[PDB]
RNA sequence: UAGCAUGCGACGCCGCCCGCCGCCCGCCCCCAGAGGCCCGUGCCAUUGGC
RNA sequence: GCGCUGAAGCGCGCGACCCACACCCGGCCAUCUGGGCGCCCCGAUGAGUAGGAGGGCGCGGCGGCCAUGCAA
RNA sequence: GGCGCGGCUGCUUCGGUGAGCCGUGCCAUCGGGUGCUCCAAGUGGGCCAUUUUUGGUAAGCAGAACUGGCGAUGCG
RNA sequence: GCGCCGAAAGGCGUGCCCCUCGGGGCACUGCGCCAACGGGCUCCCCAUCCGACCCGUCUUGAAACACGGACCAAGGAGUCUGACAUGCGUGCGAGUCGACGGGUUCUGAAACCUGGGAUGCGCAAGGAAGCUGACGAGCGGGAGGCCCUCACGG
RNA sequence: GAGGGAAGCGGAUGGGGGCCGGCGCGCCCCGGCCGUAUGCGGAACGGCUCUUGCUGGUCCGCCGCUCGGCUCGGGGCGU
């Protein structure tokens, strides 16, 4: 009811504004709705089909609404995630999958000789400063091109950015190891520093792509 | 069965089409011919103008195409 | 639509399987279902655990009716001629070659069907005339 | 649930296309009325439709006499709708004109009405040229008449008192 | 009187056993009027001084 | 039934729970409301012996149409 | 349903009255629970509970009344 | 959804008015129409219920200490047509209705034309028997057209 | 399938085991083939009229004159 009152109270109001910008340009959007569009060769049949456009646009928006919001309930960034503990510096992993919360798959590349990947109920993960728009979903296990090294150098920059915060913040370093040990997880304290991202996120976005399609996989 | 016109798929020259009507009590017509996929469209779009509703004649275009594909290999 | 309707008869069923009652304790007494006729009958009383009787509500969704689980509609094909109609369907329909049609005959139908792009049951059955694993 | 609503399942179901109309030509006519009825003003054609489905207890002979006194110029020679058939039974020098429409007539009735005036029309030519079905008189039964209501069985059946 | 089929003990113990272990393949899955590894590489897991 | 006793008895109050095919809700089958183009759709009621009324399945030989058969 | 106009009539003094009839005008808490016809069925031997009974010591008695169910009704 | 910025969410046209603060409500064209990843069934056993067999019948009431069956395959019950009354349908419709013969093909068949047997039920009736024997009316509800006059309506 | 310690209308309901049948799109380059408009030459048609007539077909045979496309495969890319 408190969110849902706000939507009402035109009706539309921005959507009454939207028309206008077309009205302002000049005289229009009956002609362009009727006159358009394409067609005419083709082969066969009914052409019952489909997609892109207009519905799809609310379904992406709609899907965006849990997505902040589930982080407001549980607090944090999103993915990409660092081993705090273990090796002082060392390397970076992305949450591709939930078997559950707690049982999680953390990821990377392998195209020639490779790199593991773990499914864990824990071992070693606390999150960083980046957000995407997935929760914690992608996977099987794929990646690869430069990227044992790149993902990893992306790790080093975050591990430097984190290591300084772990010095300023912690209770100390030894149970940041117990926090890293946990890995359900979650609520208590989240947002320290590590400023900014712009690269970190670009790197995370590629990682998501790499654990998707279409490489190395096709026959 | 007939209505007043028919349109029945067959033919057995390698590459072939079939485009029948029937009209009037004595004349009793029924032609079969053509190759090309464009000339397949065209002389059924004209047939549509002189009859009606797209979907059936249009369907009896790749029936022929598939038959003229088959008679290749 | 169709996918959901196909799944609503096929994964639910109903497979009680309506066998005649106590068919098992006399061998001769046949499996074919007969309405439990007489008053005491527990099944007649239309109890649960008694095995359901046949009624109209039991019925499948029309959109899913007479379809193979593949969801293709089967069309029985006696010969090549039926094939023309089947070819029109292609995507919609699967062709099933009647048991009767002979081995000498079966060949022409099979090849024609492929050309028609109506591969269904017919392929399986032709490897079945050949021998085979 | 209720018991009322079960009784509500027990209303009619009057509904019938008759078991056969062996005449194909009647068989097409009886359908035509549900397309035309909700698609024009014609209540009359909608009534003829029920009465050319259901029964023989319903299908009318109308005599030329039973037209003749009963059409009598004060609904001024309209179109007379006879669902079943005309029959030939009168001599007066018969009708004052007349457009008569029916499923069937006898040949003598066909001959006598058209040589008095108008036309013996068939119901389909009526549907074509009078699709509204207004200025029209639904004339009439019977099987409801004197011989035979419940007057069946042998020697009957009676006013009644007993039977 | 009956009574190891309460699913028991003891005594006496033997054509190849079995006593003690390398290497692999299946089933369940703490005590307690609060408590229960020193220097390291390495995302991991491996893996090394002690 | 084990069988309880400052209750697992009894009574007076009370709180939370459980529990049907009921009632709701979702999707679907008949009839009827009807509607609309041989076909589609909206909503309601809808156990059943004797039993009436109506639609359908299968048998065997006959006819017209229409095939199948050296593997019926 | 009520009124007026006009004809005809009645029973009961060459006697008193309305009523009837016809003709013509005028003025006026439910919600399909539903009518008629043809042809057919088991019947044409019940039971119980509740209420009211009468007989009988009573009875898982007998025999009525008024009703709901079982018969022919699942499921809890 | 149908210009722009803004990752994002979101705002960016303007008039009114309340509050006269933050802000609020109110008013103003048509058109179109999602992400990630790589099986059935039979018998058995354990749980759970039907459970009271089934089944059929008899019966107010059947598991029934009421009756009938060892088990199976095959056989095993609304037939035939008359009358009288009907339902549904179709051809002619104050008559309709056709044997028997002959004529003629195929076929032992049968068919077709035709005289048209037979003279029902009808077409009107009463009654022992003589013998006799009209068809006009509305009234009410309530189908439907017209006049009108049209929102209604009589 | 199961078994010498746990109870039965012999089914039902749930679960495991045992057995078994089934299994495309957008673009570009190469090869291949053909083409309409217009002139020729042959021909079912049509709206309609309905004695009769007028305008409008379509494909084929196959040359001339411009100016282009398709399909089976192969190779790359993006979906």
């Amino acid at each position: 009811m408190a969110p849902t009152s706000k939507m009402a109270l035109g009706i539309k109001r921005a959507s009454r504004s939207h028309t206008y910008h077309r009205r302002g340009l000049w005289a229009i959007k009956a002609k362009h709705g009727g006159a358009l569009p394409k067609a005419e060769k083709p082969a066969a049949i009914a052409e019952p089909k489909f997609y892109p456009a207009d519905d799809v646009k609310p379904r992406t928006v709609s899907t965006r609404k849990p997505h902040p919001t589930k982080l407001r309930s549980t607090i944090t960034p999103g993915t990409v995630l660092i081993l705090l503990a273990g090796r002082y510096m060392g390397k970076r992993v992305v949450f591709l999958k939930q078997l559950q919360s707690g049982l999680l798959l953390i990821t990377g590349p392998f195209k020639i000789n490779g790199v593991p990947i773990r499914r864990v109920n824990q071992a070693y993960v606390i999150a960083t400063s980046t957000k995407v728009d997935i929760s914690k979903v992608n996977v099987q296990k794929f990646d690869d091109k430069y990227f044992a090294r790149e993902k990893k150098t992306r790790a080093k920059k975050t591990e430097g950015e984190l290591f300084e915060s772990d010095k300023e913040a912690t209770k100390n370093l030894p149970d940041f190891k117990k926090d890293d040990q946990k890995v359900i997880d979650a609520e208590l304290i989240k947002a320290i520093d590590a400023v900014p991202d712009l690269k970190n996120y670009l790197g995370a976005r590629f990682s998501l792509r790499d654990g998707d399609k279409p490489h190395e996989m096709t026959f | 069965v007939t209505i007043q016109p028919s349109g029945v798929k067959d033919a057995a020259v390698v590459l072939s089409t079939t485009k029948t009507k029937k009209q009037n009590a004595p004349a009793k017509l029924y032609h079969k011919s053509v190759m090309r996929k464009e000339f397949r469209k065209m002389a059924k779009a004209v047939k549509n103008q002189v009859s009606d509703n797209y979907y059936r004649p249009d369907l009896t275009k790749p029936a022929l195409a598939r038959l003229s594909s088959v008679y290749r290999s | 639509m169709a996918v959901p309707l196909l799944t609503k008869k096929i994964v639910k069923k109903r497979v009680k399987q309506f066998k005649r009652p106590h068919s098992d304790r006399y061998i001769g007494l046949k499996t074919s279902w007969r309405r439990p006729k007489g008053i005491d009958s527990r099944v007649r009383r239309k109890f649960k655990g008694c095995t359901l009787m046949p009624n109209i509500g039991y019925g499948s969704d029309k959109k899913t009716r007479h379809y193979l689980p593949n969801k293709f509609k089967k069309f029985v094909v006696h010969n090549v001629s039926e094939l023309e109609l089947l070819m029109m369907h292609n995507r919609t329909y699967c062709a099933e070659i009647a048991h009767n049609v002979s081995t000498r005959k079966r060949k022409e139908i099979v090849e024609r069907a492929a050309q028609l792009d109506i591969v269904v049951t017919n392929k399986l059955a032709r490897l079945r005339s050949q021998e085979d694993e | 649930m209720g018991i009322d609503l079960v009784a509500g399942g027990r209303n009619k179901r009057t509904k019938r296309v008759a078991p056969k109309s062996d005449d194909v030509y009647l068989k097409l006519l009886v359908k035509l009325y549900r397309f035309l009825v909700r698609r024009t003003k014609s209540k009359f054609n909608a009534v003829i439709l029920k009465r050319l489905f259901m029964s023989k207890t319903n299908r009318p002979p109308l005599s030329m006499r039973r037209l003749s006194n009963f059409m009598k110029g004060k609904e001024e020679k309209n179109i007379a709708v006879v669902v079943g058939t005309i029959t030939d039974d009168m001599r007066i020098q018969e009708v004052p004109a007349m457009k008569v429409t029916a499923l069937r007539f006898t040949e003598t009735a066909r001959a006598r009405i058209i040589n008095a005036g108008g036309e013996c029309l068939t119901f389909d030519q009526l549907a074509l040229r009078a699709p509204t079905g207004e200025n029209t008189i639904l004339l009439r039964g019977p099987k409801n008449a004197r011989e035979a209501v419940r007057h069946f069985g042998k020697a009957p059946g009676v006013p009644h008192s007993h039977t």
